[PDB]
């Protein structure tokens, strides 16, 4: 069996595959013993040219967080080999074909700055945290939940495919994700290749945009298959109501197969609305199912489940109007002023969260607007959930480690389908106690004129948050007045010859203006 | 795979017999016909149907309990009207039996002997006493009608308001007959000074007969000579309209009120009366439909017999025989009140032919053994095909079985009923016409079919027995 495996994609990658194989499983062992073990298996593989609980014991051995944590020109082989082995031993479940793909970008960039070094690594660990999340979502919620999500996702991706092929792709894709969540590369990766092969044989019935992916080799084939741009709907489809609520025998076909009929509903709705978030599609499905369960047990379900679209309209109104109102606010304000507004809102509703946590949350939330609000509305809501999922899951994960408030604890533990809505509509925390005023937070030093502009922003924003935690009286008149006088004070005193004097002399002047007012 | 296996019946042959009864429209017959209704209702006291502004107030009130629990004083007032009206028929017999005579020879002792004047004075006061009793009895049933109304059957009796049945209403004209009884007894109560004078005059004569013959004849020849003749004259003129009169007789309007009121209470309440109780063989079908065809053609029907068969005891339903006599007495009373009318209390009565139509073998329940799906949380329904015609939904039930919907053509005859345990849906058809010939299938929601359905035959035969 090593013959057909070795003749595919060459001789070089099998060496690194054996490397990261046990480098992820056993992590504390050094580097050179792995290299010799790699050659041990590699030369015997060229020479030729387990049981469930056994791998569960190997899974128990997997430590998700280990206790372990020019050279390119000299020897990029060992340089990337150590780099790959080190990433493998840091994250024991990281995507192995992506690990090799990141290594290609790694050696290509070295052979050729802050974005180059920072964005590359943080993207890999963010992707690493993404399969951990999808595996934690596989558990607790169940295979049916994943099935429903996958149905809405890949039916948005290929509307021209019939429901039978979409549901087929969903079953094998769940198998792929369950195997990759079990770290079973003996069952995942090849299933990924089997599914990538299967999609390429019947590419005509799925989508024509896949023609670029089947010419690629087995690695980047399935890679870009996860990156395919969505194909256009027939643009002539009827209203799904004519086959789901307007028609009769709805409670009939529901009794024939409850989930299959519900999957037909989601397949038709998602393929018609790619501009919706997959979370919104699952919001509409759970509302239709709950309506079907209540109405099908009545003497006349037709009059009951009729006007179910009146229940669909507000579920799509709330996120859509939030998209356009925050986009237009960010458009006129800019990223920084948008982040400041986000600072005020989220510190109003929940001031119990630590001041730093509120800062980077508002910072990256402004980055959410900076990225998605450039795209048209057809892709705004999908773009929004792609980043809001990671951001909201990030602050949720850290909140379980350090429980700060109860409203966020409730919102983090509820269904992922209603997380973004429940975090929204959260009123300003009532009976929040004004924090004790300490003037040491209102100290301004000439270093801010020397600080970098990106650093300057954080120093202003942290003072804005700690300001909100004091005197919750937040009428925008006092806020705008403080922002006007303080922003003018910072620059006017930065252009002074002796900024050390200007900062301290007008500080208490503006403090006595900030106070003795509210 | 969902399995719907309809296992009902096939060929139905519904026989219906019209038997014509030859009776008479005289008072004492109709009074016995009315006693049949009322006495059966009191003495056996059936449970009412426990069914809602549309339905009568007494229905939601005394539904599911015995009849006398709700219509105790209404049965008692009705029986009083009947027995009192019977007394006034007997008393008009004695009235016409004792008719006084005029004084022929004013000056004579050959005829007009002491014995003849004694017998004549007896005929005077016996005539006046009988007249007084039936006037008392006439106002007695008038009070018993005010008691029968203004109770549970007020805004029911006396108001009248296929199509919608006219049950629950009196529709018997009791307001009109009563108003005639008021005016009738008003004029006769105004004649009370005359009848009291004739009473006393006869009582003076029976004492004057104790006086000496020649001595009393001396003053009798010369005055209480024409006085008797006068008094006897208005006494006979009164007894003629009192017995032979219709709108003028308080005794005619009283008997007519007692009969129309017994028709009224059965029209207002009889539909709720539970019948079909078994006497032997617990569960005997005995399902006989009793047809009620009113005078203008619009006919209803009551399904009596039949989990629906219990005993035929007092306060526990009625027998089919008991309802048979109630139906015969109603149809004999409906006619001769609608067509012949009441014959004068002194008249002999005229013949009339009253039909009683009743059918049998017009019932059949169907069953659909549902499976392969969660039968308990799915509202089921029945549909029937019939040749050529598009599928016609007949009835539908909710998941719990509390909500039931029926089509207009089926409304009133069939009854849907599911069994969440054992998961079987039933359709109980009653009083089914040949136009029900259709293959019947049960279905989840409705519309189309996905089963081996039921069977499609119905045949009706009619017999006119005499």
């Amino acid at each position: 069996e090593v013959a057909h495996r070795f003749k595919d994609l060459g001789e070089e990658n099998f060496k690194a595959l054996v490397l990261i194989a046990f480098a992820q499983y056993l992590q504390q062992c050094p580097f050179e013993d792995h290299v010799k073990l790699v050659n041990e298996v590699t030369e015997f593989a060229k020479t030729c040219v387990q049981e469930p609980e056994r791998n569960e014991c190997f899974l128990q051995h997997k430590d998700d967080n280990p206790n372990l944590p020019t050279a390119f020109h000299d020897n990029e082989e060992t340089f990337l080999k150590k780099y790959l082995y080190e990433i493998a031993r840091r994250h024991p479940y990281f995507y192995a074909p992506e690990l090799l793909f990141f290594a290609k970008r790694y050696k290509a960039a070295f052979t050729e700055l802050l974005p180059k070094l920072d964005e590359l690594r943080d993207e890999g660990k963010a992707s690493s945290a993404k399969q951990r999340l999808k595996c934690a979502s596989l558990q607790k919620f169940g295979e049916r939940a994943f099935k429903a999500w996958a149905v809405a996702r890949l039916s948005q991706r290929f509307p021209k495919a019939e429901f039978a092929e979409v549901s087929k792709l969903v079953t094998d894709l769940t198998k792929v994700h369950t195997e990759c969540c079990h770290g079973d590369l003996l069952e995942c990766a090849d299933d990924r290749a089997d599914l990538a092969k299967y999609i390429c044989e019947n590419q005509d019935s799925i989508s024509s945009k896949l023609k670029e992916c089947c010419e690629k080799p087995l690695l980047e084939k399935s890679h870009c298959i996860a990156e395919v741009e969505n194909d256009e709907m027939p643009a002539d489809l009827p209203s799904l109501a004519a086959d789901f609520v307007e028609s009769k025998d709805v409670c009939k076909n529901y009794a024939e197969a409850k989930d299959v009929f519900l999957g037909m509903f989601l397949y038709e709705y998602a393929r018609r609305h790619p501009d919706y978030s997959v979370v919104l599609l699952l919001r509409l499905a759970k509302t239709y199912e709950t309506t079907l369960e209540k109405c099908c047990a009545a003497a006349d379900p037709h009059e009951c489940y009729a006007k179910v679209f009146d229940e669909f309209k507000p579920l799509v109104e709330e996120p859509q109007n939030l998209i356009k109102q925050n986009c237009e606010l960010f458009e006129q304000l800019g990223e920084y002023k948008f982040q400041n507004a986000l600072l005020v809102r989220y510190t109003k509703k929940v001031p119990q969260v630590s001041t730093p946590t509120l800062v980077e949350v508002s910072r990256n939330l402004g980055k959410v607007g900076s990225k998605c609000c450039k795209h048209p509305e057809a892709k705004r809501m999908p773009c929004a959930e792609d980043y809001l999922s990671v951001v909201l899951n990030q602050l949720c994960v850290l909140h379980e480690k350090t429980p700060v408030s109860d409203r966020v604890t409730k919102c983090c533990t509820e269904s992922l389908v209603n997380r973004r809505p429940c975090f929204s509509a959260l009123e300003v925390d009532e009976t929040y106690v004004p924090k004790e005023f300490n003037a040491e937070t209102f100290t301004f030093h000439a270093d801010i004129c020397t600080l970098s502009e990106k650093e300057r922003q954080i120093k202003k924003q942290t003072a804005l948050v700690e300001l909100v935690k004091h005197k919750p009286k937040a009428t925008k008149e006092q806020l705008k007045a403080v922002m006007d006088d303080f922003a003018a004070f910072v620059e006017k005193c930065c252009k002074a010859d002796d900024k050390e004097t200007c900062f301290a002399e007008e500080g208490k002047k503006l403090v006595a203006a900030s106070q003795a007012a509210l | 795979q969902v399995q719907l296996v309809e296992s009902g019946g096939g060929l139905v042959q519904t026989k219906t017999t019209t038997s014509v009864i030859d009776t008479t429209n005289d008072a004492q017959n109709l009074l016995t016909q009315a006693q049949t209704i009322v006495n059966t209702l009191k003495d056996y006291c059936p449970i009412l149907i426990a069914k809602n502004a549309n339905t009568p107030s007494w229905q939601t009130a005394g539904g599911g309990k015995n009849s006398c629990a709700t219509f105790g004083a209404e049965f008692s007032a009705a029986s009083d009207m009947i027995n009192n009206a019977q007394k006034i028929v007997q008393e008009t017999q004695q009235l016409s039996a004792n008719q006084p005579k005029n004084i022929t020879q004013p000056h004579n002792l050959n005829l007009n002997s002491p014995s003849s004047l004694t017998a004549l004075a007896q005929k005077m006061l016996k005539n006046a006493q009988s007249q007084a009793e039936i006037l008392k009895l006439a106002n007695q049933v008038e009070s018993d009608f005010n008691k029968l109304s203004s109770g549970h059957l007020k805004d029911y009796i006396g108001k009248c308001d296929n199509q919608k049945n006219n049950w629950g209403n009196g529709c018997a004209g009791v307001e009109e007959t009563q108003s005639l009884l008021k005016t009738s007894a008003a004029d006769f109560n105004n004649q009370t000074p005359q009848i009291n004078q004739a009473q006393n005059l006869a009582n003076t004569l029976i004492q004057e007969l104790g006086n000496n013959t020649y001595e009393q004849l001396s003053r009798l020849l010369t005055t209480s000579a024409q006085a008797i003749n006068q008094a006897v004259n208005n006494l006979n003129e009164r007894a003629k309209t009192l017995a032979g009169g219709t709108t003028n007789s308080p005794a005619y309007q009283a008997t007519l009120l007692a009969l129309r009121s017994v028709l009224g209470l059965w029209n207002s309440m009889g539909y709720a009366v539970i019948c079909g109780g078994y006497t032997k063989s617990p569960g005997e079908n005995n399902q006989k439909d009793f047809h009620y065809t009113d005078e203008n053609g619009n006919g209803t029907t009551i399904n009596c017999g039949g989990t629906n068969t219990l005993k035929a005891d007092k306060n526990v339903s009625l027998s089919i025989e008991q309802y048979e006599k109630i139906h015969e007495a109603y149809q004999i009373l409906s006619k001769a009140l609608k067509q012949a009318g009441l014959a004068p209390l002194n008249s002999k009565g005229e013949k009339l032919e009253a039909h009683v139509t009743t059918s049998k073998y017009g019932s059949l329940r169907l069953s659909c053994a549902a499976s392969g799906f969660t039968f308990r949380s799915f509202g089921m329904s029945w549909v029937r095909q019939a040749p050529g015609k598009e599928p016609e939904w007949v009835s539908s039930i909710s998941g719990s079985g509390s909500d039931t919907l029926y089509a207009d053509s089926v409304k009133g005859r069939f009854t849907i009923s599911r069994d969440n345990a054992k998961t079987t849906l039933y359709l109980q058809m009653n009083s089914l016409k040949p136009e029900d010939t259709a293959v019947y299938y049960c279905t989840i929601g409705g519309s189309l079919s996905r089963s081996s359905q039921g069977t499609q035959v119905t045949v009706s035969s009619h017999h006119h027995h005499h």
